[PDB]
């Protein structure tokens, strides 16, 4: 179970990154639906709660729009790129840790 | 008074100035549309990886 927890920290980080990526993809796909509210989650607090069933928050709008659509484009695109990069970083960290654990048994 | 008939009241100078202003404003708006479309199209490349 020690191995379980030691890899569990990074596994949960990766899982939350995947969930945030899914939400970003959803609000990209629905970017032109009138009456839509941009949704996002707070990664740090969510990870803390999971380590110690996911709630999502409404993104603060930046400009008004008559059709009731508040999901911006540039901010969420930068968020998408950042989330993808951090997901890849978590993936490679987990892979390095697993390979280091494995090669000891050789 | 009888024997006379009243015509219409349209100002040719006002009509011409309005038409010119409308055409110019339409052209400016079209240029803005083109610029915004180009910017968005080139910005979407950022989404790639």
């Amino acid at each position: 179970d020690r191995l379980d927890a030691a890899l569990r920290f990074q596994q949960e980080a990766l899982n939350l990154r995947a969930q945030r990526q899914e939400i970003l993809a959803a609000n990209i796909a629905n970017a032109d639906t009138p009456g839509y509210q941009a949704r996002d989650i707070d990664f740090a607090s969510e990870l803390k709660k999971v380590m110690v069933a996911v709630d999502l928050l409404y993104r603060v709008p930046d400009q008004p729009s008559l059709d009731g659509n508040t999901v911006d484009m540039d901010r969420e695109r930068t968020q998408f790129a950042d989330n993808s990069l951090k997901y890849q970083m978590g993936l490679t960290v987990l892979g390095s840790q697993l390979k280091g654990m494995m090669n000891v048994l050789q | 008074m009888s024997g006379v008939l009243e015509g219409s009241n349209v100002k040719p100078v006002e009509a011409m100035t309005d038409m010119i202003a409308n055409a110019r404003r339409f052209e400016m708006q079209m240029k803005v549309i083109t610029s915004v479309d180009e910017n968005e199209g080139r910005a979407n490349q950022l989404l790639s990886m």
